[PDB]
């Protein structure tokens, strides 16, 4: 969310110098300024340890968590809209990472780099081999502990009747 | 001892960031209200109050209430009972400040200036 | 990711909820009545305090 | 309506106590010692204020209040003419009032010359309109500009506007009050539902 830190901090600067010349109306746009630096802080880098089928989460060189990737496949959950709309949410291996959802899904090049990446990461691209509508089977490696959802992950998945 | 060691190394789950960010706001507000109710009442001085910032005070108190709400549910969504008995007060705690900072305004209404 | 959908589920079940819509309609309709009554110099003053309050309440909502 | 042998309406604050002076009925203790004639009470002049008790009352916004100025010349009383340009001041120093006037091309040059020298705007009689946005007494003073008469022409009147609706921080505040008061009840359900599912 450094883009927001990039966004708010710029707004503060343009709001840093001004001449309102109005009674009261105290120039207290600095309440934004704190919100700028707040989201600024620690780069995240995730490495696919496909050699042992592992996935360890860390950022800025400090491990947070790890888990094996024995069952590996690409899944994208449906994020429906209150209007008559369809949006994409990408949840891979039934885990809660940074959302790799399909941006501007409502993009062929956007999904093209994914197939190379899924080929680069050596995991199946289920939502790409057949990409028309909501069709993905989550792999959910047995290394994860998403029991209320990992089992439920297939429940939302269609078994093709 | 595990609980602190983890979050000492790295960042925090979302609920902690917002909720505590309303505790500082609760103090920053508790200071100003104290001085304003000081000057209105004890030194009986009507010059060193707010009324130059009567909007930013109220605006923040809305943020300080809202941010507590968003942070609270995350704790209750996680369900940690320690947070659960913690944040709920902070919602009602800042709920006390808002209903007090609002009666200090209808009291110092004939002491601020004029607009109509 | 598991949690906020419920919060999104909550946002939907509130915003799309019909009691909320009915309340907002009631407020906007009352404000329209106030506008119609303000189109009268006499009643413009007597309840000026009420019309101004309603005027601001609807805007904040 | 100074009856000095009484308490005083607003002494909270120190500066208010310091800024006080009884110009008439100045040292006596019983309002009895000072003599206020009936005409003294009736007239709106300054230095007659201590004898003033009854004033003209006005409903909140006073809009288009006509300031009719009549010049009396023994045999006749004529209306105030554009040559007799005039200035309005508020002796009590209040500043929530406006004056509207029409400027015909007979004073564009009189008005433009006098305003920097006098440092106070000059108005055209016969078209004066007064507008008031206040909740208490207003004491105005009408003075013909110097240099056009040998006799200072002047005039005093008082307006007490009551029924003012509310100082600003009292509608934006009620607005935010109801919203947050509502928004809490909304927040109640969101938490309350979590305990029900659990
Ligand atoms: C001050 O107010 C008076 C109203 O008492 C205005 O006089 C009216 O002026 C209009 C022209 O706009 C005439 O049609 C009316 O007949 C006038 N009424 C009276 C009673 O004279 C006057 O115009 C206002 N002053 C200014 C500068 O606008
Ligand atoms: C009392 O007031 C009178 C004004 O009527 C003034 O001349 C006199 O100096 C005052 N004396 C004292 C002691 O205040
Ligand atoms: C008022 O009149 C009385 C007599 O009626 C007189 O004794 C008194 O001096 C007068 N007041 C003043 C301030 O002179």
């Amino acid at each position: 969310m450094l883009f927001i830190i990039c966004l708010v901090f710029i707004s503060c600067n343009v709001l840093r110098e001004v001449k309102y010349q109005e009674t009261w109306c105290f120039p207290a746009y600095g309440m934004v300024i704190g919100l700028w630096l707040m989201l600024s802080s620690p780069q995240r880098r995730l490495v696919l340890n496909h050699t042992r089928g592992m996935y360890h989460f860390s950022i800025q060189g400090r491990t947070v968590c790890q888990g094996p990737m024995h069952l590996v496949y690409v899944r994208l959950a449906l994020s429906s809209d209150a209007y008559g709309g369809r949006f994409f949410q990408l949840v891979l291996c039934g885990h809660k990472l940074e959302p790799l959802v399909l941006v501007q899904l409502s993009y062929e090049q956007m999904e093209f780099l994914g197939r190379h990446l899924a080929r680069k990461l050596n995991i199946n691209y289920f939502d790409y081999l057949a990409s028309s509508y909501r069709h993905v089977v989550r792999h959910w490696p047995l290394g994860a502990s998403f029991s209320p959802g990992i089992v439920q992950r297939k429940t939302q998945v269609y078994t093709k009747s | 001892m595990r609980w602190r060691d983890r979050i000492a190394v790295l960042c925090f789950p979302p609920g902690l960031m917002l909720t505590v960010a309303a505790l500082i706001l609760f103090f920053i507000h508790m200071g100003v209200f104290a001085s304003d109710v000081h000057n209105f009442c004890v030194i009986h001085n009507y010059d060193h109050m707010s009324f130059r910032y009567t909007v930013v005070l109220i605006f923040s108190q809305v943020i300080s209430i809202g941010w507590a709400a968003m942070g609270s549910l995350y704790a209750e969504m996680t369900g940690d009972k320690f947070l659960r008995c913690f944040a709920l007060t902070i919602l009602i705690l800042n709920g006390a400040m808002f209903f007090n900072r609002l009666c200090l305004e209808f009291l110092a209404i004939n002491y601020r200036e004029e607009r109509h | 990711d598991v949690q906020e959908f419920i919060t999104q589920m909550y946002i939907k079940q509130l915003l799309r909820h019909p009691a909320f819509q009915l309340l907002l309609a009631f407020l906007l309709l009352s404000n329209a009545i106030t506008i119609a009554l303000r189109t009268n110099s006499y009643l413009g003053q007597k309840h000026y305090e009420l019309f101004s309050t309603i005027d601001d309440i609807v805007l904040t909502i | 309506h100074a009856d000095p042998s009484k308490p005083i309406p607003r002494n909270q604050f120190h500066k208010s106590k310091e800024t006080g002076k009884y110009k008439q009925c100045a040292n006596v203790t019983s309002r009895a010692m000072c003599n206020c004639s009936e005409h003294q009470k009736f007239s709106h002049a300054v230095a007659f204020s201590d004898c003033k008790e009854k004033v003209h009352r006005f409903k909140f916004p006073v809009t288009q209040y006509p300031v009719v100025l009549e010049i009396f010349n023994e045999r006749d009383k004529i209306s105030a003419e554009p040559p007799y340009l005039v200035t309005m001041t508020e002796v009590n120093m209040r500043k929530n009032w406006q004056l509207k006037h029409n400027e015909p091309e007979n004073v564009k040059k009189m008005k433009h010359y006098l305003e920097p020298l006098l440092k106070t705007p000059v108005y055209n009689p016969l078209g004066l309109n007064l507008t008031i946005q206040g909740s208490e007494l207003f004491h105005f003073k009408v003075s013909v500009v110097p240099g056009v008469s040998f006799c200072e022409l002047s005039e005093e009147f008082q307006i007490y506007v009551d029924e003012v609706p509310l100082p600003f921080p009292g509608h934006a505040l009620i607005a935010v009050a109801t919203s947050v008061v509502l928004g809490v009840l909304i927040f109640i359900a969101f938490v309350f539902q979590l305990r029900n599912i659990h």
